[PDB]
């Protein structure tokens, strides 16, 4: 232009403080990636592997009576330790390194003026060890269940209650695991491998007997690895009205007094809370289909979890248990309402006028392939969807 | 046997210039085209199947070809195209975007735009192999006028002419 | 603030909307009594949330007003101009007749007006006709721009607005005689218009209530021809040669068959009417509303955008059923394109039923003829009269560094020092500012040497009748071209010959 | 409208002639009584719309 | 169920310019933005929340951000910025520094700084995911006085449109 101000332009370079003034500004911007040329073929392929590092590159020069005290302290200062930040004439600030600097200073032929060329990297900061980037993208399953043996080892010693209850109580316990077996075998179903061949001896060996039940230990490990046995036999969906069945089972209260009564009710809170646990973590298996259809489960898993721990904190019957659970319903909520939000980024394309499903799909994606995709979540005739259409991001 | 030298391979219908007949506005007379109802000796209509290779070229220039992407936006069925084109195994778009030129002063360059752009889509031709060197003739400026002479070169059905450099074209039996 | 500790002081404009205050859209249309406007008088309209108490429940306005909102939520500031109803004026009163009893569960299902008045109830087994017709009075919504009311198994509905502007509504939309999955076996619908709109206002004020109170977009929500005509008038005068100007455009609409359509209109370079059918499904107003509103509020500093196609032009605050018969047939859609009508169709073929959203052709105003009657297409484009006024404006403020400024004529040679010019140097000048908007104002040029003139007062008036200081600028042009006209000449060769 | 000062005054109008009339033809010919012109005089016409009535 | 599209998202109080009112000092009428409380038909009083874009920017704006490290150092409570930004996971400051200007002579150079600055600020706009296309349209070099036009462009919360070379940014339910 014919009233650029350059210098009104053009920031005032700086390199970790100390301030000078640049001759020239460069950039080494791209893109990497590979580059596929199969043999006899008329073809050939790219894969875009990242990001190529940033490099900038300067000229300071120094034309002063005392250009010598200012290159010693420039050059006591681009050898301080770490990365710092640079102030690019014409890309603003940024993180960099020194990584080489010439000095070029003449005097037979060129006295009174030094110049400096420097060589600066992009040097971002890191997270010393493995930079280890969280897991929120899933449940751990863990903590609740040993929270949950603590209660239930807790409030269950039939060798501690009243001798008119203890057959009541351990008939109970049977009745709970004959529970989880009947979901087992009717979530199992076309398995013929004798792995379950096995398990199903395994579960009659372990109800059968009588003495089985009457200690806490072996009555959880039973309760435990049957719940770990019935998540490992499908795969999202198909656990769903099980598990929902069994919430129900326990949603009961004992008429027994005293200890007894509590001794059930460790009985049912467990397998509730257990059931909670594991129909959250099917949840989470499964992708979501509308956004209120995934905040509709995740409403039914936190008001189960609630209600659990109202129950465990009626009467200070366990202050800690009442924590872990409002510990566990805080970590279920992230991962549903992420899962709900989050998985499929979904939007609602508003179209004019109702239109058919492949031309929507063709639209939105540049795909018509992709139009079995809108009938999930889409309700509305093959021919006539819309004209408000729910589809994921592009 | 013998009689073998005939391929079974048929045409289908193909549209055709000025089968709905002409139709006046006061600035000239169109075509309009349309498909050919050929009759019979006793009722029994037939639609026509002559001219394959302009019933492609109609086909392709008269069809919009989907929009670029902008800032700004389409609307959702506005964006041109056909979502048949997710199926077909060539890798290429149906239609053209004669009509997507962006308009500018100096018409001598949107005459060289629009010949730019007709000779990209009408190159079809030759990728499917059906011609082999279509070619247009875009010449005026006048006050909007243009005339766009389309030249079609094509073959015999029966390989007449030996040492050539290219290779027959792929579906010569349509005639070109 | 004192307490602060910088010497850069923000001081943060009072309110916002400052990109607008420039794009003044002014509605026009009657009011009910419950509004606490004056009628007659202009007034700014904010937001939506205060256009009932205002302007009347259902009345036209607040239900104009509403698609002006809809349209296009920010870029324009909208002022209200309320008419209160005739003297004189009966409203006019359809009916709905409802014949059961019900045999079977379901729901009922109407489309009145547009989809935000539509209506949706449920229906069980062994109910009466006055117990659904008491259901439906019950689940109109209250903004539907008609008191209804029940009677033993009869809907009344009476405009809430006295005039023509009544005898609009009528295709509704029912679901009471087919098979859709959801439907009472036994019920039966009839439509009437037992009585008929009346006398319209007729107000012919413009002059006193808005004079020097320049506006950009006119919307008249009447039917009324001679209210048409006084608002015509009065854009018309705002284009005069005599007072400074403040050039605005009209939006108006006209519905009926063909015949009556093409007999509603004239030369009117100033309004764009809207040509809409007999069995229109909406409104006429409301989508005339939702038209001015996106010309209104797309075209503030783009004045050469035309308001047409599936993007530009595209209405999306009306959402219609789809018809069997497509309204005009296509030999009406060419009769009213040619004879200076806007025509708006359906965007997506969706089928019958299946809601969808129209949309504009051809953004043109209502003008064919000259004034000495020669066929023209200068003024025919809605865009080449926005633009007639840009350019004025521009070449209104460049102009301006002329005055004052000194001036040499018959002698030509300005003397070493002076700041003074001569008409050769002005013209240079003008016609290098005129070929420098090429493509923003004006088209190419056919020629420039005999399209620009400057010539002093003391050469135009007879001999010792000129004034000094006085100058006459001519300028011809032509707004910026667009598209071409190709003459494809397509022909075979099975020979060849390299 | 930023025009009020009055140093500028516009005339937007598209019937201008800028050239003077120029160049006078005269076609001379019978019509029929449904014209409006009086005969035997010679008249100015302006375009193609009016000559008709 | 069909009824379905109502993102169950809300919005929080938002800060409003003139929410308290002007405070007129003789050079003018500032704004004294703040929270709006609005009342009901019986009592029950309610903070509101709309205009959420302009509200982020004026909190973006009206917070002095962290100041730069010099030789002499700054008072230990001076130093700019917030401390919940030890907290933010996306590596970035809270706050602006238009008020941090280093003034000189020649006011069209101040006019470029302060045109830098709060561009710099406020791309965290668009950073965030509330606007698209936010730009100043700072014009004036007078004594001191200075105008400061701001734009926020934004979206709606139905895509209606296609084919966009952007993506709908992150958070369009504000409406932006």
């Amino acid at each position: 232009g014919p009233c650029y101000n350059p210098d009104a332009e053009y920031l005032p370079a700086s390199f970790k403080g100390f301030s000078f003034d640049a001759d020239s500004s460069d950039s080494d911007h791209g893109r990497n990636g590979a580059e596929a040329e199969f043999v006899f073929g008329e073809r050939t392929g790219y894969a875009d592997l990242g990001i190529k590092i940033k490099s900038y590159q300067l000229r300071a020069r120094f034309q002063t009576n005392d250009h010598i005290a200012q290159t010693n302290a420039f050059i006591a200062v681009l050898e301080s330790p770490g990365p710092g930040l640079l102030v690019h004439p014409t890309r603003g600030t940024v993180f960099a390194a020194c990584r080489s600097a010439r000095v070029t200073d003449s005097k037979v032929d060129a006295a009174g003026v030094t110049y400096v060329e420097l060589d600066f990297v992009e040097a971002n900061s890191v997270l010393s060890g493995f930079g280890l980037v969280g897991n929120l993208v899933a449940l751990a399953l863990a903590p609740i269940i040993t929270a949950t043996e603590g209660s239930f080892k807790r409030h269950f010693s039939p060798d501690n209650i009243r001798y008119y209850n203890t057959e009541a109580v351990v008939s109970t316990m049977a009745q709970a695991v004959t529970q989880v077996q009947n979901a087992y075998l009717a979530i199992s179903g076309n398995d013929t491998s004798q792995d379950k061949w096995t398990t199903v001896r395994d579960f009659r060996n372990v109800l059968i007997d009588e003495f089985t039940f009457y200690s806490p230990a072996n009555a959880w490990n039973v309760l435990r690895n049957g719940f770990a046995i019935l998540d490992a036999a499908a795969t999202g969906s198909d656990k769903f009205n099980v598990l929902r069945n069994l919430i129900n089972w326990s949603s009961t209260h004992s008429d027994l007094d005293g200890e007894s009564g509590d001794a059930e009710n460790a009985i049912f809170t467990a397998v509730r809370v257990l059931s909670a646990a594991y129909l959250a973590k099917a949840y989470t298996e499964t992708a979501a289909t509308t956004v209120n259809e995934g905040l509709t489960q995740y409403d039914l898993i936190a008001a189960v979890l609630e209600q659990e721990a109202q129950i465990a904190k009626d009467d200070c019957h366990d202050n800690e248990f009442f924590l872990q659970i409002r510990a566990f319903a805080v970590d279920v909520a992230r991962v549903m309402v992420n899962r709900a939000y989050n998985s499929p980024s979904l939007i609602v394309y508003a179209f004019p006028g109702t239109v058919h499903g492949l031309v929507a799909a063709w639209e939105i994606f540049g795909d018509a392939k992709r139009s079995r995709d809108l009938e999930a979540r889409n309700n509305g005739s093959p021919w006539a969807v819309g004209p408000k259409i729910i589809s994921e991001r592009v | 046997c013998t009689v073998d030298v005939a391929d079974r391979r048929k045409r289908f219908w193909t549209t055709q210039i000025a089968a709905c007949g002409t139709s006046s506005d006061d600035c000239g007379d169109c075509a309009r085209p349309g498909l050919q109802l050929m009759c019979n000796g006793q009722g029994q209509v037939t639609v026509s199947t002559d001219n394959y290779a302009v019933g492609l070229a109609l086909n392709i220039l008269l069809t919009d070809a989907s929009k670029a992407d902008t800032g700004c936006g389409w609307t959702p069925g506005n964006r041109g195209g056909f979502w048949g084109d997710s199926f077909r195994s060539d890798n290429l778009r149906s239609g053209s975007k004669i009509r997507q030129v962006p308009t500018r002063t100096s018409m001598r360059e949107t005459v060289s735009l629009i010949r730019a752009y007709a000779l990209d889509d009408l190159k079809k031709l030759v990728t499917y192999g059906v011609a082999k060197s279509v070619d247009v003739d875009l010449t005026y400026r006048g006050s909007n006028k243009i005339d766009m002479t389309v030249i079609i070169q094509g073959v015999d059905g029966n390989e007449s002419r030996v040492g050539l450099t290219g290779e027959r074209i792929s579906n010569a039996w349509v005639w070109s | 603030d004192a307490l602060s500790d910088g010497f850069v002081r923000l001081c943060i404009d009072p309110s916002l909307n400052f990109f607008g205050e420039g794009c003044k859209i002014l509605v026009e249309g009657q009011m009910t009594d419950d509004g606490s406007a004056t009628p007659d008088a202009v007034t700014c309209v904010t937001s939506e949330l205060d256009i009932i108490e205002r302007f009347g429940q259902g009345s036209v306005l607040t239900e104009s007003l509403r698609k002006v909102f809809c349209t296009c939520k920010s870029g324009v500031s909208v002022y209200a101009l309320p008419r209160e109803d005739a003297a004189a004026g009966v409203k006019a009163v359809y009916t709905l007749t409802i014949a059961g009893p019900a045999t079977t569960d379901g729901r009922v299902q109407l489309y009145m007006g547009e989809a935000e008045y539509a209506v949706d109830i449920g229906v069980d087994a062994g109910d009466t006709a006055t117990d659904i017709a008491a259901a439906i009075v019950a689940a109109i919504s209250p903004d539907f721009p008609y008191a209804a009311t029940a009677a033993a198994g009869v809907i009344t509905l009476t405009a809430r607005n006295a005039g023509t502007i009544g005898n609009h509504l009528s295709v509704i939309y029912t679901n009471l005689g087919s098979c859709t999955s959801v439907t009472p076996e036994g019920v039966t619908v009839t439509f009437a218009q037992t009585t008929a709109g009346s006398v319209n206002p007729t107000p012919n004020d413009y002059a006193t209530v808005v004079n020097e109170c320049c506006f950009a977009v006119y919307v008249l929500s009447s039917d009324d021809t001679d209210w048409q005509e006084n608002l015509r008038d009065w854009i018309r005068s705002a284009w005069d040669c005599s007072k400074p100007q403040c050039f605005g455009h009209g939006y108006v609409f006209n519905k009926g068959t063909l015949g009556q359509v093409l007999a509603d209109g004239d030369n009117s370079a100033e309004l764009s009417r809207l040509a809409l059918p007999t069995t229109y499904p909406v409104l006429p107003y409301l989508t005339n509303a939702a038209y001015g509103a996106l010309s209104a509020c797309s075209t503030c500093n783009n004045p050469e955008l035309n308001i047409q196609g599936q993007t530009f032009g595209l209405l999306s605050c009306i959402n219609m059923p789809e018809s069997c018969t497509p309204g005009w047939t296509f030999g009406e859609v060419t009769q009213l394109q040619a004879n200076g009508f806007v025509v708006s169709g359906p965007s997506t073929t969706s089928g019958q039923g299946n809601y969808t959203s129209p949309y504009i052709y051809n953004d043109v105003t209502n003008y064919l003829r000259d004034e000495k009657n020669r066929p023209n297409a200068t003024f025919r484009d809605a865009s080449s009269r926005r633009l007639a006024a840009a350019t004025g404006v521009a070449l209104a403020e460049f102009l301006q560094q002329f005055n004052g400024l000194a001036v040499f004529t018959k002698n030509t040679n300005i003397r070493t020092g002076i700041i003074g010019t001569n008409p050769r140097l002005m013209l240079g000048k003008i016609r290098k500012w005129a070929q420098d908007n090429v493509g923003t104002l004006f088209s190419e040029f056919d020629n420039i040497n005999e399209d620009i003139q400057l010539l002093t007062d003391f050469e135009v008036q007879p001999k010792c009748v000129g004034q000094p200081g006085i100058f006459h600028l001519n300028m011809r042009y032509r707004p910026p071209v667009r598209g071409a006209r190709i003459n494809v000449n397509m022909a075979p060769a099975l020979f060849d010959n390299c």
